[PDB]
């Protein structure tokens, strides 16, 4: 239900290479995308658990 | 980094690859000396989680240069001791982006595996002065990193311009290096990755640390770095080097 959870997934300005999970809205499935390692945006977990439990 | 070419067998001997447990290579780093690196700062900021910080939970690769190969004759592996994130770094407006990498046992000079020199206090880079930057960052903004240690050639920047390239955002600690029409710039997963300078005397000494920037490679875009020079005696302070 979060609406940050129907949110496009957040890269960020720094470069790091972090992958984390992210709720596909359309897709009802949590997916990988790179985080740069800041301003990460609520919808942005580390495990697919942690991801599919808050946005399930 | 995008708009660059695969390095050489020890092209860049202090660079480093840095891993944490179940993520696989996240930033780089620079060997100052056999017992330290020179990564960013946000890649060891406690998030989601997972203790970024935590040094029990990072591996360094010295003379890396093929991430997919397995063990290799040139390649050092080492754990860390500890992690010392400035003391005024900022995770948002991105200030004192830098930290030192301890490590455990010491790294072993060779062929493949030498320590950068660290710029004095006092030193300058021009704007408009070449130098490099290398790493294993995504090859293009939204795609994937790189196999093979890429090399790219940018250069130093009019400070003002920066600034004013990126609006209320840089700090007297930052350096926009790079190129304005773009097309070469480091990515994703180059961070703490050392900027290489080739010195008149024919050293090469860093010059910056991979920070930040809007997107990647884009016009009046230019890769956002952390100065070296203004950390040098923080640097002897802490590492002691």
């Amino acid at each position: 239900r979060p609406d940050f959870c129907l949110e496009p997934p957040y890269t960020g300005p720094c470069k790091a290479r972090i992958i984390r999970y992210f709720y596909n809205a359309k897709a009802g499935l949590c997916q990988t995308f790179v985080y740069g390692g800041c301003r990460a945006k609520r919808n942005n977990f580390k495990s697919a658990e942690d991801c599919m439990r808050t946005c399930g | 980094v995008v708009g660059g070419t695969d390095a050489d067998e020890g092209e860049w001997p202090w660079q480093v690859s840095l891993h944490a447990l179940g993520q696989g290579h996240i930033c780089g780093a620079s060997l100052i000396s056999p017992n330290w690196l020179v990564s960013a700062a946000h890649c060891y900021i406690d998030d989601r989680g997972f203790r970024y910080s935590d040094p029990t939970q990072w591996t360094a690769f010295l003379g890396l240069h093929d991430q997919s190969q397995r063990s290799a004759p040139g390649v050092q592996e080492r754990r860390l001791k500890r992690i010392i994130s400035h003391p005024f770094f900022n995770d948002f407006t991105f200030d004192y982006d830098i930290a030192l990498l301890e490590l455990e046992k010491p790294a072993e000079y060779s062929s493949m595996v030498r320590p950068i020199c660290l710029p004095d206090a006092s030193h300058v880079f021009p704007a408009g002065k070449a130098i490099w930057v290398t790493g294993w960052g995504h090859t293009q903004y939204g795609g994937t990193g790189a196999l093979i240690l890429q090399k790219g050639e940018i250069r130093v920047i009019n400070q003002t311009t920066c600034e004013n390239l990126l609006p209320q955002q840089i700090t007297p600690r930052m350096m926009c290096v790079g190129f304005l029409s773009g097309g070469v710039d480091s990515c994703q997963g180059d961070s703490g990755g050392p900027l290489s300078s080739v010195e008149a005397d024919g050293r090469i000494f860093q010059a910056g640390v991979v920070s930040w920037g809007d997107g990647c490679a884009q016009r009046n875009k230019p890769g956002v770095y952390t100065r070296l020079p203004l950390f040098r005696d923080w640097i002897k302070e802490n590492t002691g080097v």
